[PDB]
């Protein structure tokens, strides 16, 4: 049985380091959400510092890809940073060939079919992450694109990914069915946020206070993360109504 | 099964545990420990005198990178070597390309990744080290733990080997009591008690104390070794604490 | 040769004389100096013609399989990159002098790309035998922001300085307008020069050349 | 195979009873404009050796940066690094003159005249010459460039041979070395009137001293 | 990092099989249904377009794709493995052929590129075989239109309509029913979405169907390839 | 010392109604000394016809390749290369050697079997493609070449009417070159027949 | 070409000409010589513009990449990749830059790089052809911590020198302001610094 | 490390085989029959197609009958995308024969060379070998025309009549009972056509079932033509042989 130990094909037509690569993604017990606002997009992730010994504040599974690219990851935080090291250096080696900044699908296309290599290729293993890709794209507009150890990728009107993601999504599904538009019809993304984490606190049944978010924000030539006190905000504004 | 026989294989878990293996080669070494304290860091370890032809003072463990970095690992003393000449070699191109000394969250992901690396082949063998280390840098005190998988984190206190338990329990203490936070001289005491603390999980053999810190006001933010007074004032207010 | 472009209100607009030399002689009369990038970018050329004409042909290639991975029009930017780059890393020996002008996402852009990699970003540029000749015409009566018609006949102008004035420069005035509505590729634009009538006839009749042996082959 | 650009002038030094004198101006000259007025040209190497360095400023800033790192690199895995296994001036002379000497082998050469003067573990005055092609040499006196023809011939006054060292006081030395500091900036086109002066004693240490100015200058005979 | 995989993991068992290539085409068989049928003025291909979320945006996954101006491609299988052989082929059909001829290549040869890098897959050192059969449709002037199925091995045949994947069996043979040599362009649409609804479960329209083809030129040349709308697969639905 | 006039000669084609014609001298030399009178420069692959100027070595090497890529091409694409296609076949070809050129002066000539279009090109020795309807020259007496066809030629001329211009246009050029003649070869080529004359011309 | 950079109270400010020429044709009289490697981080350049350019957007790409992973680099940081290209490649390069930025801790900074690729971090450095003129005038007439509207007048009066005397430098002079308000574009035409 | 997953392609068995050859033989053995005939005055190359559907595009499907230059052709059994990697290896060997020595390259020698590249698989590089025999129908002007195969071992010899793929045993037996020294290439397309009617292990033996090709001299001033048979043709001559 050694075609479950490398990727090649069992008799089913199965890749099962693959899917196995897909179990290791969960192993964080980290849920993760992305939305689309009219000129924002906005990513939030559970946050779970359990020893009282961390800096809370190098716990952190958001990065800062380009200025307008930022890329939650939902998985283990060294195949996180390998995959947020090498997008960072295909973002800036774009910019130079190519005299603009990459695209946030073009991105995710190009960590994908990396993605897809380590699946066809024996020596080296997949990563037991799934990379969620978010911007404000100059043609676009706003913009969420999802990549996975298979190689998969694709654009999404809102995701959600983790243990639960089950029912994030039907949480999501459920409130675009019902507004009938692929956005957050609001001009702030301060309100784009805040739904965000209403809509995640509904989902999963859990209260947050300020260290259990992390919050990215998307805007047209910026993404930024939010700060504990720029969430506690967030949150007051919620409970208020 | 057969999924632990090699590196970088998914067992059905999702597991790599060859990783999971090297962790136990961590376990089974001395105890090191380090400390963050108001503008530095203090770093420690357990150096057990298997025999009295140990020549006292000159099996030095803890590491220097660069000027201004500190290195402390438990487990398999070559690989925490292999891996601080590679942070070395890693300090010495950031430095020449952009003149400033690495910082030491750069430096942090630079070890970072080239463990990692060794998670993603067969023809290689994880590290069996975890390091402790960090330092002073232009943003102030850092210090870093980081494990064979590849994964670290920025900690308040750290602690890996035989007697990790231990000196958790005692860094918890620590960081409870002193919310304003610690000097960088009560760290380097503290520093010597954990060590003497966690010394109950290797009491068989005794051993041999090893100190070093950076700090921005006791040693110009440079990594130096606890020498000396210094030295014998610790050992001696640790040797207080036990009784 | 006598190459130019201008920035207009709505776009771009490229021109280019028709006269190929090889020394002091004229090889082709109407060649095209104007030559494809993208569906929106196109370049004029100048220099070393072999080097201009393949130095286009593969970043249009290379911009081609760029705009089919990511679905979208490539910018004057990417192209005049690639270009720059390239150039820049054969030191000069690639004699291509390009004027780079298209229509992005972004609005219109005019470039001018030299032999050793340096560009320059502009409302309007010159190159060739010609550039000065038509830069003088440029000098004289560019205004920014023209409206279509007058900039076409200001390129026009140019390129006919460059035509009559210098000697590697002649034949015909082709243009090309680009706009976001449209791309119009005007060859020719222009006849500034009839071709020369000739009064007598000087073909021989049959049977006038001696020959030795015949074969025929049919295919 | 390269040429010099902005350059430095003169590095002069002479050995005396306790230890060694190096001096060089502060002028960085890009031809004969006197572009660059603040350049330190002596670069101490721990507290025993200091680097003289003339010719090409760009190949000193590189070799100012493989002695920076070279301190760097002893120190690791060294607990003796400010004692007994510290840097002594022949090992940092030694690694320049195998760099030097590699350079010029591949055709590539630091295009600098180098002096490392310091101080041994036992004592000893290190005093000694290398340049572009790996040329080494020492002497009582050593100077490089301009300063040989010069300084050497005024420095060589006080100390012409090795049997005169033990004779000669540091006040006697320095005084040597300041007078001819001046002598080379009446004479020197593309010397400056600020320097930079080293001791490196056996007993006191090293004595760096910024912003020295040539004085006492005689001009009056001009006027007539 | 030592690529140490310089040896076949693709041989000869003891009955002639190659086992990774057979498992290839298994992983083929699970994938989504394409078809294509090949016209007398045009060739069609089509294929369902299977959301793996209602939230994901199925119009930014495309499963046909433009090879060159006059050929088209569309799969079954997995995708990744797809996506890579497009870029390939595209590139191919630039390097190896239009840098030197200064035109395009035939389907055929396209086709027979596509097929050797797909045979390397097979007894290239470290690599598992590719887990898609393609099918080219393509128009050249000397050749006219035609139709290609490409397997995992490198193997590839002409087709005047196949179907692969999910339902192909079922699928061929209500294409041998319907199929004739004096089929028009929209005969043969409207038989590729008679043929397409078998094999589709849930919703059927233009939104979940991909369907392309390759016919008259779209205005040098112009395009031959041209992918259908939502909308005007929609409108062929209703005289269904 | 000047490679592409050391062992001279030269090429002309031109365009007819409904037909192509090309031709060439004879000649082969080491500068002044004459040694072959039978070196012809012009060849077929298939209907298109490439006629090679320039240093000699590389137009023997030049044909050899260009017989080895169009007979790899008719395998593959299982019909012969047309004239257009071949063009631009020769124009990379040449360019692929940028910096280290063969030093020739190719000529294309051929009918496009499938729309029976007569087509004709040139190149320098780093394949840029003069694309001209009318005539293409090349060789050590271009310059007489053009002057010559420049002032007889005329436009859709009957094929045994273009035979007397390119003929008179090749001879009367050659005997203003020191380099060129020896004998002459001329090509005529309609879609389907190909009628080859050797020409009687002054032997100096 | 005549460029300088120099430090002021508030921060500094890069000023240029902008005239490129080929021999005595002035190829464009409408050149932006102040090219920006990261936000407040920008450069003058004189020599070759084919090498000035190619080192410049390398330079921006370095910059971007530890932007990405280190936060915003110093102006120390950006004169030392400029350095490095410079110097490693100095047989092939001709490139004389000036590097300006400002960081709120260290403030206004100005580093020159000549042609052999040392590097001088300056109050204010002054390059290219036309700066030979101005050496005199400059040193005269610069002190430390000018206001921003004399730091703009000893700019704009050393560079309508340099053009008068410079064939090589001409057209307008383009300014780049760095404080920590933001970053400032200006341009003044002939008409203006001619008549000064 | 690797050496885990590693089949050894290049080995030995205790009996003296190569593993890897002989199973290579064993997937030749199920591929569509192929069958070369030698004749005074030409060759004859036949070859039953296998699988097929009514769908199937036959005349533009190569499969069986490939090109290699101008004299020599190739029967092909096994993996079609294995012989398409080897065929335009000897297009090119042929070709570079061909610019060297200005003489179209003797068929044994193209034989050779693609029968050393099959035994370089066998001993060394750790990769599979080609799943392919050839059956080489040429001429040149020194043997005049020749048959030859090669198969997975590179092993190559020359034959009268010859059969590769299914049904080998049968198929040859068959030909040594009716071939004959003085034959010509009318009664070789017959015996060819025969065999494969015999050994088939469809129904019946149908043109849309079939690639035939023939290599003959027989043509206006002594020169060597191949004849790439259409489908139509092919149904023709099945009908003049009388087997449908
Ligand atoms: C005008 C350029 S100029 C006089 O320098 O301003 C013109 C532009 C042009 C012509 C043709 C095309 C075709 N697509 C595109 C742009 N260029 C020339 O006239 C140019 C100088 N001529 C050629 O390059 C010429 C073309 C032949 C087909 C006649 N080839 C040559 O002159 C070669 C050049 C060469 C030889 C060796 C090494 C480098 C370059 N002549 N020769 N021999
Ligand atoms: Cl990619
Ligand atoms: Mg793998
Ligand atoms: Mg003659
Ligand atoms: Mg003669
Ligand atoms: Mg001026």
């Amino acid at each position: 049985g050694y075609d479950r130990h490398i990727t090649i094909f069992s008799p089913e037509g199965r890749l099962y380091q693959v899917e196995y690569a897909f179990k290791a993604t969960n192993q964080t017990n980290i849920n993760s959400l992305a939305v689309r606002g009219k000129d924002c997009t906005v990513v939030i992730s559970q946050k779970k510092v359990p020893d009282k010994l961390l800096d809370p504040t190098t716990v952190s599974y958001i990065f800062c890809i380009s200025r307008t690219i930022g890329m939650v990851v939902n998985g283990p935080i060294p195949d996180a940073r390998n995959a947020a090291l090498r997008a960072k250096a295909e973002a800036a080696e774009f910019r130079y060939k190519y005299g603009y900044d990459m695209p946030c699908d073009v991105l995710a296309k190009r960590m994908a079919n990396l993605s897809q290599i380590y699946t066809q290729r024996a020596y080296m293993r997949p990563l037991g992450v799934i990379l969620t890709f978010v911007s404000v794209d100059e043609e676009l507009g706003p913009s969420i694109y999802k990549t996975d150890p298979a190689g998969y990728y694709v654009g999404y009107k809102a995701t959600a990914t983790g243990p639960k993601q089950q029912e994030i999504t039907t949480n999501l599904e459920n409130h675009f069915k019902k507004s009938k538009i692929d956005h957050i019809n609001e001009e702030s993304w301060e309100k784009v946020v805040e739904f965000a984490i209403t809509h995640m606190i509904d989902a999963l049944g859990t209260e947050f206070s300020k260290n259990d978010l992390e919050v990215g924000v998307a805007t047209k030539d910026k993404f930024f993360t939010l700060s504990a006190e720029n969430i506690e905000e967030r949150l007051v504004a919620i409970a208020e109504q | 099964t057969g999924y632990d026989l090699s590196n970088s294989v998914f067992s059905p878990d999702g597991r790599n545990f060859q990783v999971e293996y090297a962790v136990k080669a961590v376990e089974n070494g001395t105890t090191s420990i380090g400390i963050k304290c108001n503008d530095g860091v203090v770093f420690a370890v357990e150096k057990l005198i298997t025999s009295k032809l140990l020549v006292p003072q000159k099996n030095v463990k803890i590491q220097v990178v660069d000027r201004h970095i500190g290195c402390v690992y438990s487990g398999l003393i070559p690989d925490g070597r292999h891996l601080v000449n590679r942070g070395r070699e890693e300090a010495a191109s950031f430095k020449k390309l952009y003149k400033t000394p690495i910082p030491i969250p750069a430096f942090a992901d630079r070890l970072g990744q080239y463990v990692q690396a060794h998670t993603l082949y067969n023809s290689v063998r994880p590290f069996g080290v975890s390091t402790i280390f960090g330092g002073v840098d232009k943003n102030g005190a850092h210090l870093y733990m980081l494990e064979p998988s590849g994964s670290y984190w920025g900690y308040k206190g750290a602690a890996t080997g035989k007697g990790r338990q231990s000196a958790k329990a005692e860094l918890e203490k620590l960081v409870d009591h002193h919310p304003e936070g610690l000097s960088a001289r009560e760290a380097v005491k503290q520093a010597a008690k954990i060590i003497y603390l966690a010394h109950e999980d290797n009491k068989e053999k005794d051993f041999e104390l090893e100190i070093s810190w950076c700090s921005l006001s006791e040693t110009n933010g440079l990594h130096k070794f606890v020498k000396g007074d210094l030295l014998q004032e610790a050992i001696d207010f640790a040797q207080k604490e036990i009784n | 040769t006598t190459i130019a472009g201008v920035v207009y209100k709505d776009g771009i607009v490229l021109g280019a004389d028709t006269r190929a030399t090889e020394g002091m002689v004229v090889a082709d009369k109407n060649c095209s100096k104007i030559h494809f990038i993208s569906p929106n970018i196109y370049c004029c050329g100048a220099g070393t013609a072999a080097d201009t004409d393949m130095t286009t042909q593969l970043i249009s290639s290379n911009l081609e399989l760029h705009s089919l991975s990511t679905g979208r029009l490539p910018r004057v930017v990417t192209a005049n990159r690639m270009l720059k780059q390239m150039l820049f890393r054969y030191q000069g020996y690639i004699g291509a002098a390009l004027v780079l002008g298209g229509v992005d996402v972004t609005g219109p852009h005019l470039y001018s790309i030299y032999p050793h990699g340096s560009t320059d970003k502009l409302p309007y540029v010159t190159m060739g035998s010609g550039s000065l000749a038509a830069m003088a015409v440029f000098e004289d009566k560019f205004r920014p922001d023209m409206e279509e018609e007058e900039a076409k006949n200001l390129v026009s102008e140019a390129i006919a300085a460059g035509i009559f004035n210098d000697l590697g420069s002649g034949g015909n005035i082709d243009l090309c307008v680009i706009s976001k509505n449209k791309l119009d590729f005007l060859r020719p634009y222009t006849v500034p020069n009839k071709k020369g009538t000739r009064l007598g006839r000087y073909r021989c009749e049959k049977g006038t050349t001696a020959v030795l042996t015949e074969k025929i082959t049919p295919l | 195979t390269q040429q010099p650009i902005v350059t430095g002038t003169s590095v002069i030094s002479m050995k005396y009873d306790n230890g060694v004198i190096i001096a060089a101006d502060n002028l960085g000259s890009y031809g004969s404009l006197l572009r660059f007025n603040g350049v330190e040209r002596l670069i101490p190497v721990g507290d025993n050796t200091v680097v003289g360095i003339s010719g090409d400023i760009s190949d000193m800033q590189h070799i100012e940066r493989l002695l920076k790192d070279l301190v760097t690199e002893n120190a690791y895995d060294n607990p003796l690094a400010d004692a007994e296994e510290a840097l002594e001036p022949s090992y940092i002379f030694e690694y320049l003159a195998t760099v030097m000497y590699q350079r010029r082998s591949k055709m590539n050469p630091l295009w600098n005249a180098i002096i490392v003067a310091g101080v041994q573990s036992n004592g000893d005055q290190f005093l000694r010459y290398v340049n572009l092609l790996g040329v080494t040499y020492s002497s009582p006196t050593l100077a490089t460039g301009f300063g040989a023809h010069m300084a050497n011939p005024l420095l060589r006054k006080v100390v012409d041979r090795e049997s005169d060292i033990p004779k000669t006081t540091v006040q006697v030395a320095e005084e040597a070395i300041v007078n001819a500091m001046r002598v080379l900036y009446y004479r020197d086109a593309r010397s400056s009137r600020n320097f930079s002066l080293a001791i490196i004693d056996k007993n006191t240490g090293l004595t760096f001293k910024k912003n020295l100015q040539v004085e006492n200058m005689k001009w009056d005979f001009a006027k007539d | 990092m030592t690529d140490r995989y310089s040896f076949s993991l693709t041989t000869f068992s003891p009955s002639g099989k190659l086992g990774q290539i057979d498992y290839a085409l298994t992983a083929v068989k699970q994938g989504v249904t394409s078809l294509g049928i090949k016209a007398t003025n045009g060739v069609v291909i089509a294929t369902e377009k299977k959301s793996s979320s209602p939230l994901a945006m199925s119009e930014t996954l495309s499963k046909v794709s433009l090879l060159t101006p006059d050929i088209g491609a569309v799969y079954s299988g997995m995708g990744p493995d797809y996506r890579v052989l497009v870029d390939k082929s595209r590139k191919v059909a630039h390097t190896s052929y239009k840098r030197i001829y200064g035109e395009y290549p035939p389907t055929k040869l396209l086709v027979s590129e596509v097929a050797k890098i797909m045979q390397e897959a097979t007894q290239s050192g470290g690599v598992r075989p590719f887990g898609v059969s393609l099918l080219i449709a393509g128009h050249d002037e000397f050749n006219g239109f035609s139709l290609y199925q490409v397997d995992p091995s490198g193997s590839y045949f002409p087709w005047k309509a196949t179907a692969i994947g999910k339902g192909s069996v079922a699928a061929k043979t209500f294409l041998e029913k319907r199929w004739n040599d004096e089929l028009e362009l929209e005969d043969a649409i409207h038989i590729a979405l008679l043929t397409l609804k078998e094999s589709v479960e849930g919703e059927f329209n233009g939104d979940t169907i991909e369907l392309a083809i390759i016919g008259d030129e779209n205005p040098d040349k112009g395009p031959r390839f041209r992918k259908l709308t939502s909308q005007e697969i929609n409108d062929r639905l209703e005289a269904l | 010392s000047d490679p592409s006039s050391i062992n001279g000669g030269i090429v002309v084609a031109m365009t007819g109604k409904d037909c192509v014609a090309i031709a060439c001298d004879l000649r082969l030399g080491s500068q002044s000394l004459g040694v072959s009178n039978k070196f012809e420069k012009i060849f077929h692959y298939g209907h298109v016809f490439l006629g090679i100027t320039g240093l000699a070595t590389d137009v023997t090497t030049l044909n050899e390749m260009f017989r080895y890529k169009t007979n790899l091409y008719k395998l593959k694409e299982e019909r012969a290369i047309e004239p257009e296609t071949f063009t631009q076949l020769v124009s990379s070809s040449l360019y692929e050697r940028r910096f280290g050129p063969y030093f020739v002066g190719p000529v294309v000539a051929g009918i496009n079997s499938k729309s029976g279009k007569p087509f004709i090109a040139g190149f320098d020795l780093i394949g840029c493609i003069d694309e001209a309807k009318d005539f293409i020259v090349s060789g050590t007496a271009s310059d007489q070449l053009f002057g010559m066809c420049e002032s007889l030629y005329e436009p859709n001329l009957e094929p045994e009417d273009l035979f007397e211009t390119i003929s008179q246009a090749l001879l009367n050029a050659a005997d203003r070159d020191a380099l060129s003649g020896w004998g002459a070869v001329v090509y005529i080529i309609k879609k389907d027949e190909v009628v080859k004359r050797y020409l009687k011309m002054r032997q100096d | 070409t005549s460029i300088m950079a120099v430090t002021f109270k508030d921060g500094v400010i890069l000023g240029a000409d902008s005239r490129t020429t080929t021999g005595a044709y002035i190829a464009n009289r409408v050149t932006d010589k102040l090219t920006r490697v990261h936000d407040k981080i920008w450069c003058c350049r004189s020599g070759s513009a084919a090498d000035t350019q190619a080192i410049a957007d390398i330079v921006q790409y370095h910059l971007e990449l530890y932007t990405s992973q280190y936060g915003t680099p110093s102006t120390e940081t950006a004169a030392s990749v400029f350095k490095e290209l410079c110097y490693e490649n100095k047989d092939n390069l001709t490139a004389g830059i000036i590097v300006a930025g400002y960081d709120d801790k260290n403030k206004g900074e100005v580093y020159t790089i000549p042609l052999g690729g040392s590097v001088h971090k300056l109050p204010y450095a002054i390059a290219g052809s036309g700066s030979t003129f101005i050496y005199g005038y400059c040193d005269k007439n610069f002190r430390e911590n000018m206001s921003k509207e004399e730091t703009v007048d000893f700019i704009k009066h050393s560079l309508s020198q340099a053009i008068k005397w410079d064939g090589s430098s001409g057209g307008v002079i383009r300014m780049v302001v760095l404080t920590a308000a933001g970053v400032e574009r200006l341009i003044f035409y002939p008409d203006e610094y001619e008549q000064l | 490390g690797s050496r885990r997953y590693d089949s050894r392609t290049t080995i030995f068995s205790p009996e003296g085989r190569l593993y890897q050859v002989e199973y290579a033989l064993e997937s030749i053995s199920h591929a569509g029959t192929a069958i070369g005939i030698m004749a005074s005055d030409g060759i004859v190359l036949a070859a039953e197609r296998k699988v097929t559907s009514t769908l199937l595009e036959q005349d533009t499907s190569t499969e069986k009958l490939y090109k290699l230059n101008d004299k020599i052709a190739v029967a092909v059994a096994g993996l079609t995308a294995d012989a398409e990697i080897l065929i335009n290896t000897a297009r090119i060997h042929a070709q570079n024969y061909l610019k060297t020595y200005n003489e179209d390259i003797p068929v044994e020698i193209l034989v050779r060379r693609l029968s050393d590249i099959k035994q370089g698989y066998t001993q060394h590089g750790g990769l599979r070998p080609f799943g392919v025999s050839f059956i080489y129908a040429g001429y040149d002007d020194r043997y005049g025309y020749q048959l030859y195969t090669s198969n997975p071992s590179g092993n190559y010899t020359g034959w009268k009549a010859i059969s590769v793929g299914a049904n080998t045993s049968a198929a040859q037996t068959l030909l040594q009972m009716d071939y004959k020294d003085d034959m010509k290439v009318d009664d070789a397309i017959e015996l060819a056509l025969k065999t494969l009617s015999k050994t088939t292990d469809s129904s019946a033996l149908t043109y849309d079932r079939l690639e035939f090709a023939t290599i003959r001299k027989g043509a206006n001033d002594g020169e060597v033509y191949q004849k790439i048979f259409k489908p139509q043709e092919i149904k023709d001559i099945l009908v003049k042989t009388g087997i449908t």
